[PDB]
């Protein structure tokens, strides 16, 4: 007995399904790390992480919500990405699309 | 991607199939329903969702929550879910998918820059706790009914006065002016009831247009059946409920002659199993009523070993009785009865009573109301197994029907339903967070009309607020200005057109009640049961359809020493 | 330890009672509020124990006797009660005539 | 039918010709009168008589009491009698016959269903205490002045200030102001006390215009014969009364000169025995005058067998004096005189001093003002045996003209009669009731305008309020609004008229002083002796007509090591 | 006559040319200037000055002051100076010589019959504190703060929330509104930030119309360059300030991009060395910048040998971070850095820091403000000997550089410099009363608007207030209405202008903030050094010119283990 | 004593300590509360002592073992933190997983 214990069941949850992914290699050229959010419109992340940010536009990590990925200084890993969904407006961010898309 | 259900639990909270274990007790519950888009729940922190352009949109104040509950498992009457809690205005706005419309599918509470996040992941949210049932003997009753998770607080009294000790009156115009004053320096939803006992009309009358939203009668000042008519008529026409405390010696006639006196009108039968109260032994077969809406008065729930030792003397100090002389001694014997204590908790299990209350400091522990009503359920489990109505392997319907006597029931019964009772939108915000290992027991948060207004706190110094030593302190919610924006003062609807509120300058929001002469037993959530039940007069046993109904005491229960200091 | 207010209250009870406890071992005779007192925080602690209300109210009357208290203590306090958490919950213990 | 008086008294309380105990004392007070008609007494409970056409009529509230004290037993400065007490819209209604008048014979005070009742079988009720000595030196001074049973406290100060911890000052207009502001949060009825030590007079009216009912003359800020004349000319113009603290140093003469800057003018002579402070080492001569209203701090009342050696430390640490240094210890000697100190105790009981009084945190104890006054008597009644004024075998005219000490008298000399000080009808029902065994020392009830406002509560939580622990905890009535509404602030009928409640938005009810100028020693009930005494200036022996007054120190006293923890 | 100086020092406090040790520290401070004529200072009591015709005047109200403090050691940015100190209006008068002009000379500050005297002779006196970066999680952190010194509070919070215990942002209207009604009940000076965290600027406009006097940038809401730079463009035409705590995970950029955002505006940086927020590993560099006036938070202050393993864990536990999983301890790595923390102490002792706070429960000490920034200043002269500004064999130049940055600069800093922040004539009158041994630890008396709103207070019933047990305890100055009018609530001048006080019916006096927009770091009193700092992106080390800064961590330290019971 | 509020409050948590270590002292298996506040209590005085944070991080881990309390309680305590002044000031210990 384990007072409030849960009984989760087993097996696994799918996220983010039916929506539109793509992989992208990301290269940390900076000599500080940075770590990106979940929900981040990943082709307005730091200027120091080179990929392919035309290809990005318009998506975020297809990681759980509320975690985030890392980058070490020269750090060079694939990610996968989701695309926004909603009105598909962002926001914010570095100011760069500030309207729909 | 894909995670685990185990790693998503941890993050997220449980979601659909999962079971979570009731504090300490054999109740589990499992989740019927998850609102939520997976890969979309909002999570609030350092480089989580809720967050500028992403979980958190560009609205204005008006076009977005002023507070939202993240990834919360509702359990209330209507079910046990998985959803995030949008608060707006001190109200309850809606139960759904929270977050950003502009990146977001299925957004249906937006968040903006306008909005207070409270992380409810891992915990379980319920409406505030109603207590009909209060003798206003303190004001520190308020503060420790809040701690316990109730929010509102409904019955009479003037302080520590003979009074006021033995009955749940607020007697006349100048104490209910005076009591409703002191109420705005309370915490907690506030309603009264005044002296119900006189055959003279307009001494009720004036009662209610004074502002007390219920009558009580009470055998101390007299429950004859002139008085009892003479209450019930002035009920039906100010729409007001009354509560009734039967006479227990049988002076003016037997339960029978009080239920003719009642004649088919309603009326809220307080403490139905007769301990703290009525007809001796049989004031229980009113729950066989359509007009009587009963209740239990919690030192009887449940039935355990040091029940009746602890009564009987309970009694006799409170009436003041002289243990030697037998001819008191026969008249405690009357009232106490392992009988009747043992089925009351079966009724309940079988919803035929619909109520839970204390009886504050007169036969009753103010701030063991929900504590108490979950103990009952966990030993009508372990004795009488899964109810008929339960579906799947867990305990929801035992839960769902438990939970309402405490919340919905009492705020139908007395007519406030509209304003709290349940968690629906438009009702006040009166919310209630648990951590599932200290349900019903001890809450982590206590949330009144939208804002915190009492929660456990550590070292004030410290730097954090988790350090030792933890224990409940008033938060901003409860103070001056902004506790009386987020409680209220409940009126008889007399009262309110009489301007009462402006003549007396009461400072909290004002509420009305209505609809107390129209609820009857049918009505009660889930706990609608009039059985044909019968009490024998030598053997004091009860039966329904003939059947024996008792139960067995307990010698531990769980919600006990492994979470007090004392 | 999410202290309730009730559980803080039981707290200054039980300080009461250790200054008489200290008191009694120095040999002295107790007076009103410390023979409440102590007696009080006996009864909780068999609470705690597991001890039955019925014990109770009869080991009660045996904490201290009439030569242990001032005089007049004992017709002061016609009786004591207390409530603790009991392995079955919250429990009301009164003793009748506690010091004789 | 017939029933023993044992039988009787512990059922209604005693009747007359029974005598009881003043707590643990050698006082014995005998109930002279009992205004009930035996058979008819009213009292509560299950099948008792306050019921609906029985104790209880059909009356409108208009036409009944709002409160009734069952079976009190009274002790007031004109009485020690049986009755039932009624109150009506705060105030007191009738001293008499409760009940019914449809089935009841010879009933004064009619009960009905807006009436709240307290059980005063077995207990005695006393008026309010009046503590005219204040240093507003902490706000946390006024909860335990009503503990102790003080309803009322007039005095002067501003906080923790060195002006305050020395005089009972609240200097200017803008410190009354603020001072008049916060005794909106305080339970007991309050007046100020402005800085009279000034030679020009307009700088007192603006203090009076302002708000304060009084003014004290204080050596610190120069108790000299022009500030003295001053301080009494506007107090005749503006119907105020003058607290004075004379010349201990015997600067601007000695005490023959300030009685004659007095000039036969009314004044309240503060700690008139010397040691609180005064004209080394004659100043208690001032007694023997008219126009003197004399009165004592408390710390000097009785006197024990530690009195001295407190007091010569205590002055030493409070007026900051070196103890090695001989100049300083010689006047620490002129104040503290075991001759006069002694004298007191007697003056008291012949009645040449006629009030007590604290000197709260300033050489006197707050919460021991009615303890000490009883001691007093205990302690005179011991050595002195019988005064002689007293009828039968009791000490029941003793018991009249020390009680009067603390109530009547104070509020005589203070212009507040009209209000408060004594239970007679019309007054503001500021009452507290008591237990035998603890009287003077620890009420069971104190009640406040018609309302409870403190009184013990044991566990919140508990099934019953009697469970341990058991202490002193505020209820409605000292509750916001409901407070304000039971509590008075007295000011001058100067500020009354200029509006200052209006203008700084005063919350509490308001009451106007008047009559301080015309009070004089013959007015002072039970307590107007005016004796030929004299004071050795060498030896500072009392005399009274050429007799020696004097008394011996107790080693032990009732009321104190039998009831407290500390 | 003549007088040697010890016993002048023992009489009046001490003059010229002495030195006084500050608690238990090596910092001394000399006696710069003495504003008295000697012969002629005034002092209370029994004979003493402060008397009618003597050192008290004959002067109408308007014309003498309401509070004097006498003899007073002034310890302010401006200097340590001996004087008097008349208060009037709840606002400081002069600073001068007190007394009366008829007998007396250089008589600046009229003492008459309407002042009250605190007497100040072998106290130091100060401003009250500024803490400009709260965490409203709870109430009590404001009788914490107030009991330390600390007499206004800004930040931000809507109580034991999760926004709040992670930012100091009170999120849109229905929120702010609410604790602008809540701030009444509190005795302390506040005004509370909003989100600033949108790239819509009317939800800001909103939030500033609403009441906020100034916006929170947080990175757990997005501390992204749009937000930004939408924060300060509103911040720039409303006249309101915005509090900075920037991106850690360098997420949209690195602390240049930030500081590109910025783009020359106005800002206030909190905790800039980064433990408890920013940019890793450089937030640092800002301190560099004219336009950027940085501050620190407590738990770093000073460097001691706990330091690192205490912040380690609470970060850990704070943000919520797993141990074992190497992924979140590298981000555990890149905030908590030996190389920042020591340097800070160092860039605090060279005026490169200006301000320090709390961060009050969200990584911060709120009652250790004050104590924790002596304790650097301990440490720096230990470690670096005497600064380069100072003058003659003491540590007042440290001691005044020091002092502003919890008084002066957050004034400064947040726009209500007019109304506190130091003792000048015209602003409220917040002091605090230090005895030497307990300078920075334990008040004397803390001042609220020229009442005393917190003291040490002894036995309530004792002769007087210095018995056993001594603790802190709310005075006048903090109870109902007194409290309203010795308190400030800041607004914006949007707010102010729209009727924000009236609407929610604020009690308290109001006050609105300017020249947020135009402070620099120039303007920081004392603290204006803007050195060519530098970070090692890979070691961490601190750099100013080249020369590395750094300093030792301290295994003792004063104002501790000495002066509290746990 | 001039004792501010955090200081009384820490009295609190001391009693709470005293009513915990008379129990255990019975032979009693300590509850939920009972175990915060000895552990509690015990790194208090670790840090007046003058012990490291990093030494108390671990000695508090072995104050009560899982067989000296209730069953569930060692879960219902993932950690307990308090702070104390240390001769360095006020310093925060938490200790993980203190019952085992
Ligand atoms: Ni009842
Ligand atoms: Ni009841
Ligand atoms: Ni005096
Ligand atoms: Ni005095
Ligand atoms: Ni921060
Ligand atoms: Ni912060």
């Amino acid at each position: 007995m384990i007072p409030g214990e849960y009984h989760v069941k087993p097996g696994q949850i799918a996220l983010n399904t039916g929506r539109a992914t793509c992989r992208v290699v990301v290269e940390n050229h900076g000599d500080r790390p940075i770590q990106v959010g979940s929900h981040y419109h990943f082709a307005e992340v730091n200027p120091a992480l080179k990929f392919d940010r035309q290809q990005a536009a318009g998506y975020r990590l297809n990681i759980p919500a509320g975690t985030a990925v890392r980058f070490e200084p020269g750090q060079k890993r694939e990610v996968e990405l989701v695309a926004f969904a909603g009105h598909r407006a962002v926001f914010g961010f570095r100011g760069e699309v500030m309207g729909p898309l | 991607s894909n995670i685990s259900r185990q790693a998503y639990a941890d993050m997220f909270g449980p979601t659909v199939g999962d079971k979570v274990r009731l504090a300490d007790t054999e109740l589990w519950i499992e989740v019927e329903d998850d609102l939520t888009t997976y890969g979309e729940e909002v999570k609030f922190g350092g480089g989580k969702v809720i967050r500028d352009g992403m979980g958190q949109g560009q609205m204005l104040a008006a076009d977005c929550v002023d507070l939202v509950l993240t990834n919360a498992l509702i359990v209330d009457h209507w079910g046990i879910v998985k959803a995030d809690i949008g608060v707006k205005d001190g109200r309850i706005f809606a139960i759904g998918k929270a977050g950003n419309p502009d990146i977001q599918p299925n957004v249906t509470i937006p968040i903006g820059a306008a909005t207070e996040v409270i992380a409810a992941e891992g915990k379980i949210v319920t409406a505030g706790g109603i207590d009909t049932h209060i003798h206003w003997i303190c004001p520190q009753q308020a503060e420790e009914a809040l701690v316990s998770g109730v929010t509102t607080m409904v019955g009479g009294g003037t302080g520590p006065a003979a009074g006021t000790h033995a009955t749940t009156c607020t007697p006349g115009p100048w104490y209910i002016s005076r009591m409703l004053q002191a109420a705005d320096s309370l915490p907690v939803n506030i309603g009264l009831l005044g002296k119900g006992n006189v055959s003279q009309p307009d001494a009720l009358r004036e009662q209610v247009a004074a502002g007390v939203i219920g009558l009580k009668i009470h055998e101390d000042w007299g429950a004859t059946p002139a008085a009892i008519d003479c209450a019930l008529t002035v009920a039906d026409e100010m729409d007001i409920q009354v509560a009734l405390h039967s006479d227990t010696l049988n002076e003016s006639g037997f339960v029978e002659d009080t239920l003719a006196a009642i004649g088919g009108r309603t009326i809220h039968t307080f403490h139905t199993e007769g301990a703290g109260g009525g007809h001796a032994p049989d004031i229980i077969t009113a729950c066989a009523h359509p007009n009587i809406l009963p209740s239990s008065t919690n030192p009887t729930l449940p039935y355990t070993l040091n029940t009746i030792d602890e009564h009987l003397d309970m009694l006799m100090v409170y009436h003041h009785l002289d243990p030697d002389i037998a001819e008191d001694v026969a008249f405690a014997e009357s009232r106490i009865r392992r009988e009747t204590i043992a089925a009351e908790d079966v009724l309940h299990d079988l919803g035929a009573f619909s109520l839970t209350s204390s009886d504050s400091q007169a036969m009753g522990r103010v701030g063991e109301v929900i504590l108490r009503t979950w103990q009952v359920a966990h030993r009508m489990k372990v004795q009488r197994g899964a109810l008929a109505e339960e579906t799947g392997d867990n305990d929801n319907f035992r839960v769902k029907r438990y939970i309402a006597k405490y919340t919905i029931n009492p705020a139908l019964t007395h007519g406030i339903a509209h304003e709290v009772g349940s968690i629906e939108v438009g009702k006040l915000a009166d919310l209630v967070v648990w951590s599932p290992a200290f349900f019903g027991v001890k809450p982590a948060t206590v949330i009144k009309g939208g804002m915190i207004a009492i929660a456990p706190m550590g070292d004030i110094n410290a730097s954090i607020p988790t350090p030792q030593p933890v224990h409940y302190r008033p938060m901003f919610g409860a103070l001056g200005s902004a506790r009386h924006h987020c409680r209220l003062t409940f009126l008889s609807q007399a009262a309110a057109a009489n301007g009462v509120a402006e003549r007396l300058n009461l400072r909290s929001a004002i509420a009305v009640v209505k609809g107390c002469r129209t609820v009857q037993k049918a009505d009660m959530v889930h706990n609608s049961l009039q059985p044909n039940i019968t009490v024998d007069a030598q053997t004091y046993e009860v039966r329904v359809d003939g059947e024996l109904i008792t139960s067995e005491p307990a010698d531990v229960l769980p919600m006990a020493q492994r979470y007090f200091l004392f | 330890m999410e202290l309730t207010p009730r559980e803080k209250d039981k707290l200054l009870l039980f300080t009461a009672a250790l200054v008489a406890e200290r008191r009694l071992a120095r040999g002295l005779k107790l007076n009103y509020p410390e023979s409440v007192a102590l007696i009080s925080a006996f009864i909780m602690e068999g609470a705690r124990d597991g001890k039955s209300v019925a014990s109770l109210m009869e080991e009660g009357r045996h904490v201290l006797t009439r030569e242990q208290v001032m005089e007049g203590v004992p017709e002061m306090i016609p009786d004591i009660q207390v409530e603790a958490t009991f392995p079955d919950g919250s429990k009301l213990v009164t003793v009748h005539n506690p010091i004789i």
